[PDB]
RNA sequence: GCGGGGUGGAGCAGCCUGGUAGCUCGUCGGGCUCAUAACCCGAAGAUCGUCGGUUCAAAUCCGGCCCCCGCUACCA
């Protein structure tokens, strides 16, 4: 679970935060 | 870059327990990256599989999807057939 | 060095590399066996002369050689000009080289072929590329004539003189050749010097030059001692270059610091300079120019550095990673077999931004009007305020032309 | 402007210039030997190496002629596909694209093949493999 | 530019470290079986890319010159 959770919410926030910074 | 073309035979198998698997077999396994492509294609069908010697196989029928799907990125229409 | 750079566009497989067989004798090879098995895939490349046979009668005066023998009498025809081609592939996808290749042309020839349905998607999506760019010194031909009947080269002819109606293309004169056997290829000799006529440029202003192809001179096994430098391909568009200048590419390689990106300028000094198969001195606009350099072919092997552009070492050129495009759009999409209407641009969203030669992708941030704001992932060294951008998309997985402006900064 | 081109259309214009024998097919074992792969391809004038070259790369197989003009394919295919992969070397090579006459001979120069009808006189350009 | 291969018709071992050319198939003949090239037996057939050297002797070791396929790359 919070393994999972933690690098979904990483991938989410960078590929988000990717998007935002482009 | 590069281009190449091929004729795609798209089928119905057999795997052990579970059920049928889906052979896409006929690319040019110089230019085209079978491993690139099954990435692709294990995420529009949504199974696991693998490339199997020449071959793209994928775990239940999913015959009329990878047509519709190799269409889209740039392969011709005319050189599929789903037996 | 050629005087000049003609362009030679049209759809695929229409004959533009056998007419530019026709004209210079010389073939673009038809290589990486790939293009041996395909066709031209890489910018071929091929220059002549052009004399004028005085002393005798035209069309046929029009000379390749100092040979007027040929055509009346001898009188060893007066050289009017070196020339050089472009030959732009004829294949719909690769669109990306052809945009690319039009950042160096001072005109064209439209090859059309006599024996196909006239407006073919590559033909027109060219033409209007054409239209779009600036390259207002066109010249259509109709090329296989020696397959069709004597009919049908005509009615194709009104289908070109209808479609070249409401379209700038005035006087644009189509001259029917047959690129395979040579014939009346001397009257496509009297259009292009008459009509594509050679542009004045200023030399006194800032060398900037555009690069399209690089390289590694070195045979596989030429010893360390004889280790010839790496080889810059490409044309001067401003200026004239000289033997033993020191120089600088822009945007230049980048580093890797983890994941970081970023690209810096390179210097070096102008090795040698060649034109044709003969070596030159200096160099000057018109022709596509090869600069010998000092540089580690390891760098240009491959056309490593295709896309970059060639300066003065200490001059001044932004090397922007986000870039304010003025712009307008096409109201169809001429280049599909499909003729969809254009959609208006969504930001957030890739697309292909050819500038100069060289051919980037980048995303949208903001969308008015007329501009746009856009950033990218390969930087752009942006020589001047009057560049001239090109912007594509991806409709079906093949990239497409669909609005064009200029670049400001 | 009609007139200067309508004079440029006139003056290029004025420049210009037997069944088929049923090829033998047998299977020994793992080969497909058409018995005159040799007199097939004598009788529509073509070079037993360009319908060899040609049919081998088709079929994806290896082979040589033997010392009486035999092909030696080493891959057992049925009587059939041979057929079907040659008529489209037919088409692709020896039918001439202005009358369908078969009576060609095949030009060579650097990168440009053409077939030359014996009957109209055109000639069909064809990618040099 | 380096390789990699070239051998009975065909697939190819053998070449390192030279010393009556092997295999599998096919063919052809006979035999065995009720009839099968299924098996048993035999024959035919490669002066081993090419040209030359060294060696008593080479398919082998050696070097020029070709024929297909990986490596390279349109070489300003
Ligand atoms: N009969 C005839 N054949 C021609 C003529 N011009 C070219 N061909 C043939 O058509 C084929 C294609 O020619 P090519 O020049 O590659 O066409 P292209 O449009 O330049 N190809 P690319 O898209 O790569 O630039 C060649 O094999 C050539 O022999 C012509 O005037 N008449
Ligand atoms: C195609 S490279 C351009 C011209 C060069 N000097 C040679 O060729
Ligand atoms: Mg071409």
């Amino acid at each position: 679970m919070r393994w999972k959770w933690i690098k979904k919410r990483i991938r989410r926030l960078k590929r988000q935060r990717k998007k935002e910074r482009g | 870059i590069a281009k190449e073309e091929q004729k795609i035979k798209i089928y119905v198998t057999k795997r052990r327990f579970g059920k049928l698997m889906t052979i896409i077999e006929g690319f040019d396994t110089s230019v085209i990256d079978l491993k690139e492509l099954a990435k692709k294609l294990k995420d529009i069908c949504a199974c696991g599989g693998t490339v199997k010697d020449n071959t793209i196989e994928l775990q239940g029928d999913h015959r009329k999807k990878v047509a519709e799907e190799l269409v889209k990125m740039g392969f011709s229409r005319d050189s599929i057939e789903i037996r | 060095q050629p005087e000049v750079n003609i362009g030679v566009v049209g759809h695929v497989d229409h004959g533009k590399t056998t007419l530019v067989q026709a004209i210079t004798g010389i073939w673009t090879s038809k290589h990486s066996e790939e293009l041996k098995r395909g066709m031209t895939i890489k910018l071929g490349y091929a220059e002549t002369n052009i004399g004028v046979c005085e002393s005798c009668k035209k069309p046929e005066a029009y000379v390749t050689e100092p040979s007027c023998k040929s055509c009346g009498s001898d009188d060893e025809p007066k050289f009017l000009r070196r020339i050089s081609f472009i030959d732009a592939p004829g294949h719909e996808v690769l669109m990306a080289t052809m945009l690319s290749g039009a950042a160096l042309m001072d005109g064209a020839i439209l090859v059309v072929a006599a024996n196909e349905p006239f407006p073919q998607p590559q033909t027109r999506e060219h033409f209007v590329a054409l239209g779009i760019i600036g390259v207002k010194n066109l010249i259509i031909v109709q090329n296989k004539v020696d397959v069709v009947s004597k009919e049908e080269a005509l009615s194709q002819y009104r289908q070109i003189k209808q479609f070249t109606k409401g379209t700038w293309a005035e006087n644009v004169p189509i001259i029917p050749v047959s690129a395979l056997h040579k014939i009346n290829i001397d009257s496509l000799i009297e259009g292009i010097e008459e009509y594509i006529k050679t542009p004045y440029r200023d030399l006194s202003q800032k060398p900037v030059m555009l690069v399209i192809r690089s390289f590694d001179v070195n045979k596989p096994g030429t010893q360390f001692n004889e280790l010839k430098g790496g080889v810059i391909g490409g044309s001067i568009i401003q200026g004239l270059f000289k033997v033993d200048q020191e120089i600088k590419v822009l945007p230049g390689l980048r580093v890797e610091k983890q994941g970081k990106v970023s690209y810096e300028p390179i210097f070096t000094k102008i090795s040698s300079i060649r034109f044709g198969d003969e070596e030159f001195k200096e160099a000057k606009p018109g022709g596509l120019v090869a600069i010998g350099t000092y540089l580690d072919p390891s760098l240009t092997k491959a056309d490593n550095l295709l896309g970059s552009i060639i300066t003065l070492a200490d001059a001044e050129v932004p090397v922007l990673w986000n870039i304010r495009i003025k712009y307008n759009l096409l109201e169809r999409v001429v280049g599909a077999k499909e003729m969809l209407k254009v959609d208006p641009i969504r930001a957030k969203e890739t697309l292909m931004l050819s500038v100069g030669s060289s051919t980037t992708l980048g995303i949208v941030t903001s969308v008015k009007k007329d501009e746009i704001e856009v950033e990218l992932r390969r930087p752009v060294a942006v020589w001047s305020n009057n560049i001239r951008t090109v912007i594509s998309r991806q409709i079906a997985g093949r990239w497409r032309m669909i609005g064009w402006g200029l670049v400001e900064i | 402007s009609e007139k200067e081109y309508v004079e440029m259309l006139d003056r290029l214009y004025s420049k210009l210039p037997q069944s088929l024998p049923n090829m033998i097919i047998l299977n020994i074992g793992n080969t497909t030997i058409i018995r005159n792969f040799a007199e097939y391809c004598d009788r529509i004038r073509r070079e037993d190496k360009i319908c060899m070259k040609y049919l081998l790369k088709e079929l994806a197989a290896p082979g040589n002629v033997d010392d009486k003009g035999e092909l030696v394919i080493q891959g057992k295919f049925s009587s059939q596909v041979i057929n079907t992969l040659m008529e489209r070397f037919l088409k692709a090579y020896v039918e001439c694209s202005t009358c369908k006459s078969l009576d060609t001979i095949l030009k060579k120069e650097k990168k440009s093949w053409y077939i030359v009808c014996l009957a109209c006189g055109a000639q069909t350009p064809v990618k040099p493999l």
